[PDB]
């Protein structure tokens, strides 16, 4: 059954076990299965930064834009973590640059508050909303001044004002 | 050993109860060996919280319990790398929560990023009105399932009137490493607010923990 390999593939890829999840996925795992708090493995591996475990994934049809039950997606977890090689790979097979998970967050937001300079970049060059608000109005910039992560706060802040020059 | 008597305790909490978004955060300490801990608890973002606050207090370790020699600890062995704990509160009118907390180490102090997600309580149940008083001790029965520890807890909210609520929990806790496995055992839990200013913006939790065999 799908589903029955589709849960020893949440393991494998929880572990870490790039052979195991190619041997799951060769006979029939369901790539989009998921947990009772709303993982999948595709979120798993881009937490722990299993680079090429994401790759296999998403070349097998999972679903890049699945939230867990806190709204959270791929991208976030990977922009949380600084995977930055995850985070490209996930834009260009279509994440949601701009997904909120439960308190309002962004990717952007959280590459910001993590202190995670390369990823906001490329996140701002995707198209990133600079000026993205969470549930108490805070943006990214609120985010890196808080943390003190003051490069990204000044590249946020110079990403604002260009922006202010669209049509 | 990694865990010394006196552990600090960082935590981030963020948080969506009935839509209601919000961010605390704790600094606290405790006893690992004792099965003690206390921590202090701020409302960063969406204060003053709308519902009771016990829903959130055991949410902020099992790395402080008690545990006799003969039971292996599932949780100090798996420090520094830590554990992960994934867990449901399903409550008596249809209420519930989904709770993931990622505890790491960094020095003398444990870290704990914590998602919680609160849905479907009655407008006018007893959390949203903050009706409730807090827990009554609890047993956690832990088991292993797919080489991971369970554990399961028949929970009663106790409620302003002296009634109850039924609240069933039900986690996994999972080693960041191979860690020697336990045998179904016991963990008794008492939790407790000592402290909390008239919102509940600030509030301090303590709980104790003592692991205990099944015949005893």
């Amino acid at each position: 059954h799908g589903s029955d390999l589709g849960k020893k593939l949440l393991e494998a890829a929880r572990a870490g076990q790039d052979d195991e999840v190619r041997i799951l996925m060769a006979n029939g795992a369901d790539v989009n299965a998921t947990d009772w708090v709303g993982m999948t493995p595709l979120h798993l591996a881009a937490w722990k930064g299993h680079l090429e475990i994401v790759e296999v994934l998403l070349k097998t049809g999972a679903d890049v834009n699945a939230h867990d039950v806190f709204g959270t997606t791929p991208l976030h977890l990977a922009a949380h973590r600084g995977h930055l090689e995850i985070v490209e790979v996930l834009l260009k097979a279509g994440a949601d640059v701009n997904a909120q998970d439960m308190v309002g967050k962004t990717p952007l937001h959280l590459a910001a508050y993590y202190g995670h300079l390369e990823i906001v970049e490329v996140l701002l060059k995707h198209g990133a909303d600079v000026n993205a608000q969470d549930k108490f109005g805070k943006t990214p910039f609120d985010l890196a001044i808080d943390n003190g992560n003051e490069d990204i706060a000044e590249v946020l802040q110079k990403a604002a004002k260009l922006n202010d020059y669209k049509d | 050993g990694v865990i010394k008597p006196d552990m600090k305790i960082k935590l981030k909490m963020e948080g969506n109860v009935n839509g209601h978004a919000f961010v605390i955060e704790g600094e606290g300490e405790g006893k690992p060996y004792d099965g003690t801990n206390t921590i202090n608890l701020e409302v960063k973002e969406g204060a003053p919280l709308p519902f009771s606050y016990d829903i959130l207090t055991t949410a902020f370790n099992r790395a402080f319990t008690k545990y006799p020699d003969d039971i292996p600890n599932y949780f100090k062995q798996s420090f520094p790398e830590g554990y992960s704990w994934e867990r449901t509160m399903t409550f008596e009118d249809k209420g519930i929560v989904k709770v993931k907390s990622d505890i790491s180490m960094e020095e003398d102090s444990f870290i704990y990023e914590i998602h919680l997600k609160g849905e479907n309580f009655p407008p006018n149940g007893p959390v949203m009105q903050k009706k409730t008083t807090g827990w009554d001790a609890s047993t956690e029965r832990m088991y292993v399932r797919d080489g991971v520890l369970k554990g399961d807890v028949k929970h009663k909210l106790l409620l302003e009137g002296g009634g109850h609520h039924r609240v069933d929990f039900k986690t996994i806790y999972r080693a960041k490493k191979a860690v020697k496995l336990p045998d179904y055992h016991f963990v008794d839990h008492r939790i407790e607010i000592l402290n909390h200013d008239k919102d509940y913006n600030k509030v301090t939790v303590y709980e104790s923990a003592v692991a205990r065999n099944s015949t005893d």
